[PDB]
């Protein structure tokens, strides 16, 4: 228990952090946001700025739009009483159509058509999200991971709310905006199918869940390990290596037999992550469209 | 049919990732080495990678990898055994050698950049304006070495600029001149900064660095190693 | 054998036990006291779980399975082929973990770094340790321990859950899977802006540091820090494992009913427990 490093001994700051320009419109930026000294024991004290934007503006816009429109919902369930909607909050569920309307958009307000239209606000919440990960990247002359990665994201909740209902051929397939009833969906569809545990695809992303934390674990603390070399400057010690890149790569081989490098270890981890769900939109994918029953499929593989 | 499909060309999948994902990993260190320096007879299943080429900014160095390394540095090491597979014992001092856990690498020799082309690092007093914003201000406190001795006092906090965090405490030596510790080091309580790694006699002997004013890369690792490797040779001396 | 740069630190010295006695490597694997006791845990708990195979008389992996003691046993000890086999390999897994962590405190010894490793492998120690020692000796029996078999252990994961109903509504379990999902998301980022800035658009210079805060607080107005990030994945994938094993040691030992069942404390407070209309009322 010398000093240990997970929360620092003394704050320091500065004129504030504007940062980089490159391409970056910046008319578009906030100024700085306020500075918090209960940050500052652990991460950055800064906050802001943030770069406002067009896409930005029109994804934050239909991203409450759909936020709204689920709890105006709940507010009719909860009889437009305070009380009752705070009792039930957790309770309250804005379910999709019924299996007869099928795929189309003609269905009532309160039998699965304000579910329709808060689907809609989320799709286009999501995707122009999307499209910012990819152009603040662009704008700074960056490659373009995280927008990949983050379609792997993108890929199990289409699966989820879009793709598999158009392929079962009915939005009754899709999952429920609710707390505890997105729960129940989650335990029934497992149900509903055999059970997920015969689904490889299942035990396939578990073990890159798990995996990610066991890779989370390695690499946060391996870098806080020789932190007393500056290794948490991974972008230097990429370039130009030093002594705290190597006893961390000599750590894991003198361990385990094998290491990884400064640029390296950072592959490993996009993958380990996507990982989870790329092969997790594929189980859910295959499910009742292909697979009724992962049980019986599991007793052939046929 | 199309599950059993999926199932068995994601394990395809899976065979060619680790493949790629384990060359990508031998970048650096590769081809293994005998003790001697010399390339090692067996190098186990997976080839190097094609080189690749990181071009650093300000004109700063540019970088291909795997490509042929040496330590670029002599190394006071000497072998304890007739075989494969046993320790080095330094043929020297090993804190002066920059061997074992004081070991140290040949980085470049010249100051981190930010993305502005600043000095990443600099001295608190010289960087307009930073200051101690919350927690204990080490600036004037005895340094205490881990023989309960004082070797020095605090100066300076020597700070990244970019990340706005302490890297390291500036020391003023009984003589005049002074060190720098590194934050990472240093235990700084209310009435005085204790220095676990290091006796007061092991001070004098940290690395010192070109300006007053800037460390580079190699002056950092140089100053880091030797810190460090107190923990290990500085021992005798705890003693209490 | 070694890395270009390895041979400067196999230096003598490191070791908690023994001196010099076991300070040496084999290809790439540092040995020392705790390698020696690793080793002796391990082939013991492998020998034992090939005698489970021979007793049970298969070899095929997806059906070799060690039970623990059947529920009439108690905390006692039980006939080999009863779950006896099933305690000592228990005990062999547990010594060979501990001495891995020990192993590789002596490894951060020998290269001069911190500890942090091993600490945070002893968070997965504790969870394993919790659902084959804490949580059975708390509730009167080892047989509520998992058994040792590829699928087997899922049945017993299957039907742990469903007794308590749909295990989702234990309280503990959803804080435990937030973690999991945002230690993901985490590593997923922390992974994707290193990469982009250490490879740029065709023919630009590597980007800096800088470039990475700002595109973070470009994105969410935000950027926790180099040294931030690795705390926050440290942080993430502990807490993760600690609230699982706070999850399954409160469950069948303060709360043994339907965990929806719970829930109920809240809608039935005196203020709102009547107002009709909504879900409940
Ligand atoms: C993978 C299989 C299931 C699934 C399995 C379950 C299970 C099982 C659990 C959750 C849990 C979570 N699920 Mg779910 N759920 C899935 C679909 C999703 C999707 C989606 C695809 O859009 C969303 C938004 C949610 C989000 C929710 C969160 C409320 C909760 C924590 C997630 C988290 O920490 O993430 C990452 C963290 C972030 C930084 C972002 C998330 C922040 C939250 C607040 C946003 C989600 C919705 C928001 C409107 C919450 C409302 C707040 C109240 C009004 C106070 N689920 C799919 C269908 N989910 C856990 C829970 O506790 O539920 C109660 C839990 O035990
Ligand atoms: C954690 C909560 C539950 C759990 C429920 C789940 C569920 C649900 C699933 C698994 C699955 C996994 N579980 Mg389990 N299981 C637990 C107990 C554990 C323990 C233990 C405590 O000792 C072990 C060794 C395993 C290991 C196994 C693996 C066979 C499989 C993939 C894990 C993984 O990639 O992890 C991440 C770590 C890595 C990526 C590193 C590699 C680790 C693996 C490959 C090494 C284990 C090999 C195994 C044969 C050990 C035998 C010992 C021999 C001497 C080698 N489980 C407890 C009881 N486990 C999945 C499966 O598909 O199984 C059929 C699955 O769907
Ligand atoms: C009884 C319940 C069933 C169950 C049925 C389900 C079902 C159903 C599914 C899983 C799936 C999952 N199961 Mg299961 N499974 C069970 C048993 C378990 C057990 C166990 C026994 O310990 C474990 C470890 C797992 C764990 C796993 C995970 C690997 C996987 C979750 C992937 C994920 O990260 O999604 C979390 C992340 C997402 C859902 C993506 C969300 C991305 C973006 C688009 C969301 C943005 C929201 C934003 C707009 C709003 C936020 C507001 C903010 C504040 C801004 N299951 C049992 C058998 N499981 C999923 C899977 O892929 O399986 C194949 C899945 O669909
Ligand atoms: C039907 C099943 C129930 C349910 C059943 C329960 C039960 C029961 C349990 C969980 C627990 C888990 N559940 Mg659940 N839960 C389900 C729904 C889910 C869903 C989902 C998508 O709905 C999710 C995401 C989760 C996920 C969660 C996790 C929080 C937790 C597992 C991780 C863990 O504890 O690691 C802990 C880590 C370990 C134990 C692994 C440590 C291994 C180390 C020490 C050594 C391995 C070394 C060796 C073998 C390697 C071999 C050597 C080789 C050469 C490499 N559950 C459904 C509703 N859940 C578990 C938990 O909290 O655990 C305590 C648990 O027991
Ligand atoms: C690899 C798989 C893991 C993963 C990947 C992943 N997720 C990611 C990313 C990637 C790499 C993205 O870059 C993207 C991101 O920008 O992260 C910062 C994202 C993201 N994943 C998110 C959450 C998320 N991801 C999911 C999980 C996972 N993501 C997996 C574990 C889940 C889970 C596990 O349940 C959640 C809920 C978001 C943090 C972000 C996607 C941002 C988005 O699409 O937003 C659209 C909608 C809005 C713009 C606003 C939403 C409406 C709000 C309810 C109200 C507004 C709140 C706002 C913060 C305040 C504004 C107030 C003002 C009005 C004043
Ligand atoms: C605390 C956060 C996460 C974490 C942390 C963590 N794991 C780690 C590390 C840390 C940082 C170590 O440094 C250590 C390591 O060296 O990793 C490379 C490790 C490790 N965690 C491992 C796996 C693992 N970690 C797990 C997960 C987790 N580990 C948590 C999610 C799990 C999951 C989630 O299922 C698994 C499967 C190993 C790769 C490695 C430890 C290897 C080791 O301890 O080696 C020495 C012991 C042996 C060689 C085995 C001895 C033989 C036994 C006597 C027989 C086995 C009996 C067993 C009970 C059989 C059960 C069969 C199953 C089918 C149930
Ligand atoms: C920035 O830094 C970083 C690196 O460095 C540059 C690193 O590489 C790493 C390490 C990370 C990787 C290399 C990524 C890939 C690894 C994973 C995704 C984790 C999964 C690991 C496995 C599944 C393999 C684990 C296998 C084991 C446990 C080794 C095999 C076991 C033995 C042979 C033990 C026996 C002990 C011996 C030899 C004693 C000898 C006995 C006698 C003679 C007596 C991290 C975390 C990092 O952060
Ligand atoms: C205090 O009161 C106010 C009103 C002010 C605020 C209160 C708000 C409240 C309490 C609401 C909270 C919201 C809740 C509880 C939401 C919970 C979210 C959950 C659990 C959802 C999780 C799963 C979501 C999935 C997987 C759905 C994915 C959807 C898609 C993929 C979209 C598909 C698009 C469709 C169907 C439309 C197709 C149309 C076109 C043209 C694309
Ligand atoms: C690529 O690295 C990342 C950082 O960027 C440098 C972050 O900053 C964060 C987000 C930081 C958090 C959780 C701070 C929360 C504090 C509050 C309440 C505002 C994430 C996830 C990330 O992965
Ligand atoms: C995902 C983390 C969420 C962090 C939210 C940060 C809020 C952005 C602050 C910018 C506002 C600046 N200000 C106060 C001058 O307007
Ligand atoms: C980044 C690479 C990680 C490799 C992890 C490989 C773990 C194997 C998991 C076994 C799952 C078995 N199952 C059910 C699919 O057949
Ligand atoms: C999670 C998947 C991990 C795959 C584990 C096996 C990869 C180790 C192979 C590296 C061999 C070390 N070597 C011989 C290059 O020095
Ligand atoms: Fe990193």
């Amino acid at each position: 228990a010398e000093y240990q490093n997970i929360f620092s001994q003394v704050q320091v700051r500065g004129p504030a952090d504007l940062g980089m320009t490159e391409d970056v419109n910046l008319a578009n930026r906030s100024g700085v946001g306020p500075f918090s000294t209960l940050l500052g024991w652990f991460g950055n004290a800064q906050l802001g700025p943030i770069y406002l934007g067009s896409l930005g503006v029109l994804s934050l816009f239909s991203g409450l739009m759909w936020f709204f429109t689920i709890g105006i919902w709940f507010w009719y369930q909860a009889g437009w009483n305070p009380a009752v909607f705070l009792r039930d909050l957790f309770f309250f569920s804005l379910e999709p159509p019924a299996p007869e309307y099928g795929l189309s958009f003609a269905a009532p307000l309160k039998e699965g058509g304000l579910w329709l239209i808060a689907s809609f606000f989320m799709f286009v919440a999501v995707w122009s999200w999307w499209g910012r990960t990819y152009l603040r990247a662009q704008a700074l002359g960056m490659g373009k991971h995280t927008a990949w990665a983050f379609l792997s994201a993108i890929w199990l909740w289409m699966v989820l709310g879009f793709i598999r209902p158009i392929l079962m051929g009915s939005w009754s397939e899709a999952v429920p905006y609710g707390i505890f009833s997105h729960l129940d969906w989650t335990n029934n569809f497992s149900l509903v199918h055999g059970n997920l545990f015969y689904n490889p695809f299942h035990g396939l992303s578990i073990a890159f869940l798990y995996g990610s934390a066991l890779l989370f674990a390695m690499h946060g603390a391996t870098i806080l390990a020789v932190s007393r070399f500056g290794g948490e400057r991974e972008l230097e010690q990429i370039a130009d290596r030093g002594t705290a890149a190597e006893r961390a790569a000599l750590f894991w081989r003198w361990t385990m037999g094998f290491n990884a490098t400064m640029e390296g270890i950072h592959r490993w981890a996009i993958w380990m992550a996507v990982l989870v769900t790329l092969t997790g939109g594929i189980g859910i994918l295959l499910s009742g469209t292909v697979v009724d029953n992962w049980y019986v499929w599991g007793q052939n593989h046929g | 049919d199309l599950a059993s499909l999926a199932i068995y060309s994601f394990w395809i999948f899976l065979a060619g990732l680790i493949y790629y994902l384990q060359t990508e990993n031998m970048r650096e260190g590769y081809p293994l080495e005998n003790e001697d320096g010399t390339p090692a007879a067996n190098q186990g299943p997976f080839p190097l990678p094609k080189p690749k080429t990181f071009i650093l900014p300000h004109g700063r160095g540019t970088l291909t990898v795997p490509g042929p390394e040496s330590e670029d540095r002599p190394i006071a090491l000497a072998r304890t055994a007739v075989s494969e597979g046993f320790p080095h014992a330094p043929t020297g001092d090993p804190m002066k050698d920059g061997v074992g856990p004081a070991s140290w690498v040949a980085r470049r020799d010249l100051p981190e950049l930010d993305g502005h082309g600043h000095n990443k690092i600099k001295p608190m007093k010289a960087a307009a304006g930073f200051h101690v914003s919350a927690g204990k201000n080490p600036i004037g406190l005895p340094v205490r070495g881990c023989d309960l001795e004082i070797a020095g006092k605090v100066v300076d906090i020597w700070v990244d600029i970019p990340e706005q965090m302490a890297r390291f405490l500036e020391v003023e030596l009984k003589d005049g001149s002074t060190r720098l510790l590194p934050m990472q080091m240093v235990k700084v309580q209310s009435n005085r900064v204790h220095v676990n790694a290091l006796s007061s006699d092991l001070f004098a002997g940290i690395p010192t660095i070109k300006s007053p004013t800037e460390v580079t890369l190699l002056e950092e690792d140089k100053i880091c190693g030797y810190v460090a490797g107190g923990l290990m040779y500085a021992a005798p001396k705890r003693k209490s | 054998a070694l890395l270009s740069f390895e041979r400067k630190y196999r230096v003598p010295g490191g070791t908690l036990v023994g001196g010099n006695l076991f300070d040496f490597w084999v290809g790439p694997f540092y040995v020392g006291f705790f390698g020696v006791a690793t080793f002796f845990f391990a082939a013991l708990g492998i020998i034992l779980i090939a005698w489970s195979a021979v007793l049970q008389g298969t070899w095929n992996p997806q059906l070799i399975s060690v039970y623990p003691p059947a529920l009439e046993y108690g905390l006692g000890g039980a006939p080999l082929a009863k779950g006896g086999l099933w305690q000592i390999i228990t005990i062999c897994a547990t010594g060979a973990f501990v001495s891995w962590a020990l192993r590789e405190v002596e490894i951060c010894r020998k290269l001069g770094i911190g500890y942090h490793i091993p600490f945070a492998f002893a968070f997965a120690i504790l969870a394993y340790l919790t659902l084959v020692l804490f949580r059975p000796v708390m509730m009167g029996a080892w047989g509520y321990a998992f058994p040792y078999g590829i699928w087997t252990h899922l049945d017993w994961v299957s039907n742990t859950g469903y007794t308590y109903g749909n295990f989702h509504y234990n309280p503990a379990h959803m804080i435990a899977i937030s973690f999991f999902f945002t230690n993901a998301l985490a590593l997923a980022l922390h992974g994707a802006l290193v990469l982009s800035a250490a490879n740029p658009e065709k023919g630009k210079e590597m980007r800096t540091p800088d470039h990475e805060d700002t595109f973070f607080r470009d994105l969410v107005g935000y950027s926790i820090g180099t040294l931030g990030i690795h705390r926050l994945g440290l942080l993430l994938s502990l807490s993760a494992v600690f609230f699982s094993a706070l999850c399954m040691i409160i469950t069948g030992t303060i709360w043994f009913d339907q965990w929806v069942d719970w829930w109920q404390w809240w809608v039935k407070l005196p203020w709102w427990a009547n107002i009709p209309g909504g879900i409940n009322g």
